[PDB]
């Protein structure tokens, strides 16, 4: 409904999937952790 | 805040010109909805007429539960009134 | 409506015939006044639980309790098996866990005849 | 009572009691309105001229005490039926 | 068969004022809990006893009396593990309808803790097997694993308020005649 | 189903008011109105597309049906619709509280104008449990005074003057309080930009003492909606509500109300219905937000448009409060609620009322004081609801099958299962006589017995009404014992005064004894 | 998505990101901090609903421990200690950088090649903040005995020394302004009673007291000749075995604006220089001027001639700085040539972008208090050209040198077609980035006897944005945890098996989606932070 | 409806309702202000209070927290026109009983 | 215009007592009272 988006739509590349791997596990070890 | 028995009792014991509008006005409520009354009644009709002479001998099943302004009860069954 | 507690304790299956059997007592002549809804799913209940009791004092059932429930503390389970396939040792198996492999001495033969002489 | 002497005017009446369906009832009646929910204020309805448009039963008068119902009953017939729990 | 402690109000029509209270705070919550179901706890039967019972307060405009209680009453958990002998009265291409024949019966149990030759045969059976049959009105052994409690009503049959689970994993399991 | 079912009656203990949130409109509402014209020309008795008196918002008729909830007029409760403004405007309500809301916070960077050591001291005196309404808004009092004495903010370092209004309805900023040193970089900048535009078209040199930087409704929002929530409580509103952000005080969705409210009144000189006040203020206003809406995508002139952004501002300050004229006025919201007897004193304060009736009075003697006599005419009007017993079952068998013809009958009846009424003068009377299951209602004609009020209508006192009981005569007019007149101050030269009857039990035991 | 994009301030980014990663008890708990600012535990009891007593103190120290908020003490005199509570800025912002914390301490450390650290060192950056606070016994106590640890107990020294791990204390860790109150008046008391003259001049005494101190109390925690024992025995160089340290995000962040400068480097010069320019500004990476500037925060910055003086020392502390001035001799060497040094350079002075711009002959620097604002006048006005026409971006450049424009000189400078500029100019008033002003013709503002002149407004027109990027920061993230709210049902089983055939699809549809969230998070994360140069 | 023609009802005034008020009456002037005159039924919900139609809520689309009571129609109108600006009644309930 | 229990389809406005109801001349069940009168 809204138009106009901003021009950061592109595929990811591989500078950057392995950037994407070190928040999820960041967030495993945290969660996981004590609290 | 809560019950307060008989011997720390210190309001009126008179049963005041507001309780025998309400007493008589819940009352007839309750004969027309058909609870069966206690005294001898002769053909009568009304269900208010019949109450307020059954309030002469004394006999309503009901107790007033007087409020302290401060949230704290305070009890009288409705014989032990006088008027 | 406020559910304070859900499982305060339990009730063994006699008193659910025989609070019961009080109920149908003054309940105007049940079961031969043929010659609310209440009353039909009450009914329902006594018959289903005594057909299988017979296909009594609770004295005699009281002490027979008292021999079975030998465990240490995962005894709990005595309650529920009090009517269910009596006579049956391969029943019992599947009933409770890890009993083939602890109950290798004669209590489960003793128990057996006292669950086939309350039948 | 309220430490200095006001009178009975619009100016007045702000002074003594701040219920809000009340002052809308009386002469200028949104300007109480907007700058009540503005602030995000908070009345009970205890006064006598709220419960009318609201519909309750009012709190003075014969409306003061409650009616209560004898039970005829005491602790001498309340024990459970507590039979053979486990044996 | 257990009991619950719960507490609720209940109200008195003015006309049972003539009987005894103990008998009349009975009646009336006897057709508000009869062959009722609990949220979140169970199908209540009937009121057991009556613990602590307070002073009957009225509401002005109505008149009656209005009385608060404390009792429990009896309620049919049997267990997680309960091994039981129903009936039943349905049979489904998919799973199967076994539900206690007398009380309620609004049940589906599937069957996903038996064996690798289990589908469905449209003559008179559940499936061919690898044997005494089983049927309509007779005592069938099975068990209980869990069961599901949903009270959400999207305003705009398969009641889905008290549905158990059941498995025939065992031997002798289908019929009762099977064993003894 | 097999389920219970089960609830407590409930009271109310108090109001709390609030200004719902710019997204709870949509949330509450379920149609939108974006078109702008009423009736259709399809010729159909209720031709509504989309924006107008809509099948599915409400009914205004007796022949329709409300397409959303259910029912033509015994249930039909409305419901809210939904507009789309194109670009926020003022409310007129708080158009006074809003711009105290702007003359405490910065006009830069949006803080409040206090010092950290300071503003700690304030909310302090919120958080005492001892507050009323009347010093809560005395220290609000302080507050403002505090932040306009102080003249460069706290972040950025700016200038800020004052703001007022602009005596339309659009509020300006003064933020020029030099007092002998124009040597400020707020002033500097002000001319370095200004002796640009003179060069070209330079006829405007008279004007500039007086121009001055505005404050349009569109970057107000975007002023309040940069702000922090730590500073809310300091300046009157508060948050852990949805709807407490400051921002939902000016128009950005405006809620259309339920059709009841404004019923389509049909004059019957005609077969066009004359609609009310209220429809074509409304309707007016989807008109120019459409074609200023219009009017930016295609691309129009914005000297045209900022009057047209000038009118609607204009024209929704109408609609709740019509004195914002500046001048066949219009009836507002704001013209309905107050004054001579338009709410608070004419519906709600004091009501018009059922079963009730009024004669002249004539006096009698010869009947006992608590005694007003009713004549027989208007007797067989007024009933009263009575209940079946078997103390008085042997009564009603013979009062119903007298039927309302004749004086001692009744005109209405409920059995327990039915649910509407039974008339008594239609069908058979004798058959419905015999099954008079206990639990009934009849009503029954005034009789003598009863209880009555009486008052005369210039009431003085708290002693100028009063109860008595009634007994019936077949005159026509009312008459009373002549010792009662000096409470009521009659005095018999065509005067007339109304009666009532209560319609409960409570309320027949309460009147005779209270106003016997 | 009508319900969250109304009534939701950034305190919509601060409430889901602690919920994001984190308990449930807590992001309730600082979402009544940040609305209402400050307050102790006794009376937040009854602000939220269904947290008891000492549940709010187990969920507390739970928040405690990663550094997200600041508390502050304050006591009566008649009364006992009270301890309030604040919001701590930054350190909820090391969970919200935290996936590249990690890709820069690679990139700032290229000594070393296929090293048997890149899985440790990337560990331990997830090690020493994950935690919470970190002390050199913590990590040598672990399953590793030895394992070769006076390597890695002696690589930390090479990590640490650089910066950005200081030795945490109180001084951070309590907020700036409470900072600032309790030494003001201490000096304020070193001057008693009896030196009378020009008391509106003895409020200076305790004033400029407080400015030598200010920056010697933030400078405690930056000197680092405590935080080394030179060890006589078996070693050469170790730090203090017995220090708690963090993270600190002061290099991180002015790491993370020298990174934002060789990009607008690559876009004014070719690839040749772009490669000169970043790496003279690494050497000088470690020593910058602040980025966040703690004296401008809080004090006196409402009257001019002490607002000037925040810019006045802080721009003579720059070009006198003895640690960037660069003699061009040094640069030489580092690269992987004197006459191309100086002429690959020779240009940096001679474009209009003021960087390498001023110097003294023979040394060079680049500056940053004349830079940063044409670097926010740099990405401020290309994303207008993105999200919208690029008419747009000729219409905003024309606003910008010539100042209070009207609507026939537009024709006159500019030169498009009169019919499509009013669609294109008046998106640019819905955004804020142009603004109003009115001029009389006739009494009380006439709107048709009136014409509307134009401006800039160069301060309103960025904090309109970054606020509709603090949304947007907050709005796609909303959208992962709701994301993992279905399809609960597999990750449970996915994070217990330490095998469905079907199931296995619709683990692997929703992670390149969840994917995709991660780069677009980044990608605007760079538009936003170039914002906070305040 | 006011006027003879048009079938009459007599107007309770406002200084009428000053005089019951003084005979400390509390049943008579709630019927002759509710019942009598002007009842009509509201189902009202609980959470976020205000009101809903025959089954709903609809501003939270639950329609679980009902609650039934009764208010005159004159009280309905003032907290739906008073909805129509930007200020909103929100109601809140307690039970009668355990006072 | 349907009766609830004879399903009358005629329906008779008495006037004679001031109160306009709608009721059918088969069985006396009321259809509507309190008549809502557009003015
Ligand atoms: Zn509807
Ligand atoms: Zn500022
Ligand atoms: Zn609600
Ligand atoms: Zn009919």
């Amino acid at each position: 409904f809204p138009s106009i988006p901003l021009p950061i739509n592109g595929p990811i590349t591989n500078k950057e999937r392995s950037l994407a791997v070190k928040y999820i596990n960041f967030g495993k070890t945290v969660k996981d952790g004590p609290f | 805040e809560k019950a307060i028995p008989k011997d720390q009792r210190a309001t009126t014991p008179y049963m005041t010109k507001y309780e025998r509008a309400r007493i008589l006005g819940t009352r007839a409520l309750q004969i027309s909805m058909n609870a069966p009354v206690f005294v001898d009644l002769e053909g009568e009709t009304d269900p208010l007429r019949i109450a307020m002479k059954e309030l002469a001998e004394k006999k309503i099943p009901l107790v007033i539960r007087r409020y302290l302004p401060d949230g704290s009860f305070e009890d009288w069954s409705v014989e032990e009134l006088i008027v | 409506m406020k559910v304070l507690e859900e499982r305060n304790a339990f009730l063994s299956d006699y008193e659910v015939l025989k609070f019961l059997t009080d109920l149908e007592k003054k309940h105007l002549w049940d079961q031969k006044s043929l010659a609310p809804e209440l009353q039909g799913i009450t009914r329902n209940v006594v018959n289903y639980l005594s057909i299988n009791k017979n296909f009594m004092s609770d004295e005699s059932f009281a002490e027979l309790m008292t021999k079975l429930n030998s465990f240490k503390l995962f005894k709990a389970e005595k309650l529920q098996i009090v009517n269910q396939l009596p006579a049956n040792m391969v029943h019992l198996y599947s009933i409770v866990e890890e009993c083939d492999a602890r109950f290798d001495e004669k209590t489960i033969e003793e128990m057996l005849e006292i669950i086939s002489g309350y039948a | 009572y309220k430490g200095e002497v006001l009178g009975i005017t619009r100016f007045g009446l702000s002074k003594m009691r701040d219920s809000v369906l009340q002052l809308a009832s009386f002469e200028k009646t949104t300007d109480h309105l907007f700058d009540a929910a503005f602030y995000m204020k908070k009345d009970a309805v205890e006064g006598v001229s709220e419960c009318i448009i609201l519909g309750q039963t009012m709190s003075i008068g014969t409306g003061s005490f409650k009616v209560v119902k004898g039970t005829n009953i005491s602790e001498k017939d309340l024990v459970p039926k507590r039979c053979l729990f486990e044996s | 068969f257990i009991l619950s402690k719960i507490a609720d109000l209940v109200r008195i029509p003015p006309d049972q004022f003539h009987r005894d209270t103990i008998s009349a705070i009975t009646h009336q919550l006897n057709n508000k809990f009869a062959n009722k179901i609990i949220p979140n706890v169970g199908l209540c039967i009937t009121i057991y006893d009556l613990l602590t019972v307070e002073e009957g307060q009225l509401k002005p405009g109505d008149g009656s009396s209005y009385i608060n209680v404390t009792f429990r009453a009896v309620v049919f958990k049997p267990f997680l593990g309960e091994i039981v002998t129903g009936w039943i009265s349905k049979c489904t291409a998919e799973g199967i309808k076994v539900s206690l024949l007398g009380i309620f019966d609004d049940i589906f149990i599937p069957q996903n803790m038996l064996f690798e030759g289990c589908y469905y045969t449209p003559e008179e059976s559940a499936w061919i097997w690898p044997k005494l049959y089983f049927d309509v009105n007779e005592k069938i052994r099975f068990r209980i694993e869990r069961e599901v409690f949903v009270d959400v009503k999207p305003k705009s049959e398969k009641p889905p308020a008290y549905a158990l689970l059941g498995s025939c994993q065992t031997d002798g399991m289908g019929l009762v005649s099977w064993w003894e | 189903k097999e389920v219970v079912v089960s609830e407590t009656p409930k009271r109310i203990k108090g109001l709390e008011f609030s200004a719902l949130s710019a997204a709870d409109i949509v949330a509450q509402s379920e149609v939108e109105v974006s078109t702008r014209d009423l009736f259709d020309l399809e010729k159909d008795r209720a031709p509504k597309a989309n924006g107008a008196l809509d099948p599915k918002m409400g009914v205004s008729s007796s022949s329709l049906e409300c397409a959303t909830c259910h029912g033509n007029l015994a249930s039909c409760h409305g419901h809210f619709g939904h507009l789309k403004l194109a670009l926020p405007v003022f409310h007129i309500g708080y158009f006074k509280a809003t711009i105290q809301i702007l003359q405490g916070i910065c006009k830069n960077c949006s803080a409040i104008l206090l010092s950290e050591t300071d503003k700690r001291q304030f909310l302090h005196e919120l958080r005492r449990p001892g507050v009323d309404n009347l010093r809560r808004m005395g220290i609000l009092k302080k507050i403002l005074d505090q932040c306009k004495k102080q003249r460069r903010c706290l972040h950025c370092g700016a200038l800020n003057g004052v703001v007022k209004k602009a005596a339309a309805l659009k509020i300006i900023h003064d933020t020029f309080r030099w007092v002998g040193k124009k040597s400020a970089p707020e002033k500097d900048i002000w001319v370095g930009e200004w002796k640009e535009v003179l060069a070209h078209n330079p006829e405007l040199e008279r004007y500039v003492k007086r121009c001055m930087d505005d404050l349009n409704p569109l970057k107000t929002l975007n002023l309040f909606k940069q702000i922090k929530s730590a500073d809310c409580e300091l300046l009157g509103i508060d948050a852990t509500v949805p709807s407490g952000r400051p921002e939902t005080y000016i128009w950005r969705y405006l809620p259309a109300p339920p059709v009841c409210i404004r019923p389509s009144v049909m004059m019957q000189d005609s077969p066009a219905s004359n609609e009310d006040d209220l429809t074509v203020k409304l309707t007016e206003i989807v008109w120019t937000s459409s074609l200023i809406k219009a009017g930016l995508d295609k691309g129009i002139s914005i000297n045209n448009m900022m009057e047209h952004w000038d009118y609607l501002q204009l024209t929704v300050a109408m609609y709740i409060n019509s004195d914002s004229v500046n001048p066949k006025p219009i009836r507002g919201f704001c013209q309905r609620l107050k004054g001579k007897q338009g709410r608070f004193r004419g519906n709600l304060s004091g009501k018009r009322v059922d079963f009730s009736g009024r004669t002249v009075i004539s006096p009698d003697p010869n009947l006992s004081i608590d005694e007003v006599a009713v004549p027989d005419r208007v007797a067989k009007v007024l009933t009263y609801p009575e209940k079946v017993t078997r103390y008085n079952r042997h009564k009603l068998q013979e009062l119903i099958v007298n039927g309302p013809n004749v004086h001692p009958g009744a005109n209405y009846l409920l059995k327990r299962n039915e649910d509407a009424r039974r008339n008594l003068r239609y069908g058979d009377r004798m058959k419905l006589a015999k099954n008079l299951q206990i639990g009934d209602v009849v009503e029954r004609h005034l009789e003598d017995g009863d209880v009555v009020l009486f008052n005369r209508q210039p009431s003085l006192h708290r002693l100028s009404i009063l109860s008595h009981y009634a007994k019936i005569r077949p005159w026509r007019t009312f008459r009373l014992n002549e010792c009662v007149c000096t409470p009521y101050n009659a005095d018999f030269d065509g005067d007339e005064m109304n009666l009532h009857v209560p319609q409960t039990e409570e309320a027949r035991a309460e009147a005779i004894n209270l106003m016997g | 998505s009508l319900e969250q994009r109304t009534l939701n301030p950034d305190l919509f980014l601060y409430k889901e990101l602690v919920k994001a990663h984190l308990g449930e008890r807590a992001a309730s708990v600082i979402g009544m901090l940040v609305a209402l600012g400050r307050l102790s535990v006794r009376e937040l009891v009854e602000k939220i609903d269904g947290m008891d007593v000492d549940s709010v103190k187990t969920t507390l120290v739970s928040l405690t421990q990663l550094r997200c908020v600041k508390y502050l003490q304050e006591t009566a005199i008649s009364g006992k200690k009270t301890t309030y509570y604040y919001y701590n800025e930054e350190g909820i912002h090391i969970l919200l950088y935290s996936g590249l914390i990690i890709d820069e301490i690679i990139t700032q450390m290229r000594v070393n090649d296929e090293e048997e650290h890149k899985q440790l060192v990337a560990e331990i950056v997830q090690n020493v903040i994950s935690l919470g606070s970190l002390t050199v016994e913590d990590y040598l106590s672990s399953v590793t005995s030895d394992s070769m640890k006076y390597t890695i107990s002696s690589l930390f020294v090479q990590l640490c020394e650089m910066g950005y791990l200081i030795q945490i204390s109180k001084l951070h860790y309590t907020p700036i302004e409470d900072l600032w109150q309790f030494l003001y008046e201490k000096h304020y008391k070193n001057i008693p009673r009896n030196s009378p003259l020009s008391d509106l001049k003895k409020r200076s005494q305790a004033k400029m007291n407080a400015k030598t101190d200010f920056a010697k109390i933030i400078n405690k925690p930056n000197e680092l000749s405590q935080i080394l024992t030179v060890d006589p025995k078996t070693s050469l160089r170790i730090v203090k075995p017995t220090v708690s340290l963090t993270i600190n995000l002061d290099r991180f962040m002015k790491g993370r604006r020298s990174k934002q400068l060789i990009n607008l480097a690559k876009t004014r010069v070719g690839s040749v220089t772009a490669q000169v320019y970043k790496i003279a500004l690494r050497l000088t990476e470690q020593k910058s001027p602040k980025i966040r500037d703690p004296l401008t925060q809080t004090g006196l910055l409402q009257d001019l001639e002490e607002a000037k003086s925040f810019q006045d020392e802080a721009e003579l502390v720059e070009e006198k700085t003895p640690g960037l001035t660069f003699n061009a001799i040094d640069l030489a060497r580092h690269l992987p040539s004197a006459s191309l040094i100086n002429s690959h350079l020779k240009i940096l002075a001679s474009s209009n972008f003021p960087f390498l711009n001023e110097t003294k002959p023979g040394v060079y620097y680049v500056p940053y208090s004349k830079l940063m604002p044409v670097l926010k006048s740099s990405v401020y006005e290309y994303v207008i050209a993105s999200t919208l026409g690029p008419s747009a971006m000729r219409l905003s450049r024309c606003i910008r040198d010539n100042k209070l424009v009207s609507e026939k000189i537009i024709n006159s400078t500019a030169l498009m077609k009169e019919k499509d500029i009013r669609s294109t100019l008046a998106s640019l008033i819905r955004y804020n980035s142009v603004e109003i002003q009115e001029v009389p013709r006739t009494a009380d503002r006439s709107a048709s006897r009136a014409v509307f002149l134009f401006r800039c407004k160069e301060t309103h027109s960025y904090n309109f944005m970054r606020q509709n990027l603090e949304w947007n920061m907050a709005n796609l993230l909303f959208k992962k945890e709701k994301l993992k709210q279905e399809n609960s049902t597999l990750l449970k089983k996915a994070n217990r098996d330490d095998l469905l055939p079907s199931e296995l699809n619709q683990l692997k549809m929703v992670n390149e989606r969840e994917l995709n969230v991660f780069a677009r998070l980044s990608r605007l994360l760079s538009l936003w932070e170039v914002f906070q140069m305040a | 409806t006011e006027g003879r023609s048009r079938d009459g009802g007599l107007r309770l005034g406002e200084m009428e309702r000053d005089c019951v008020i003084a005979y400390g009456a509390s049943q008579l002037l709630l019927e002759r202000l509710m019942i009598s005159s002007d009842a009509f039924e509201v189902d009202v919900c609980d959470k976020c209070g205000l009101m809903g139609y025959s089954g709903w809520c609809t501003t939270c689309k639950s329609a679980e927290n009902i609650i039934k009571m009764t208010i005159p129609y004159a009280a309905k109108l003032l907290f739906q026109e008073l909805l129509s600006m930007n200020i909103a009644p929100r109601l809140r309930l307690e039970d009668i009983f355990q006072q | 215009p349907v009766c609830k229990n004879c399903h009358g389809t005629e329906f008779e406005r008495d006037l004679s007592n001031a109160n306009n109801d709608l009721v059918c001349k088969a069985c006396g069940v009321v259809s509507e009272d309190n008549p809502i009168v557009s003015e």
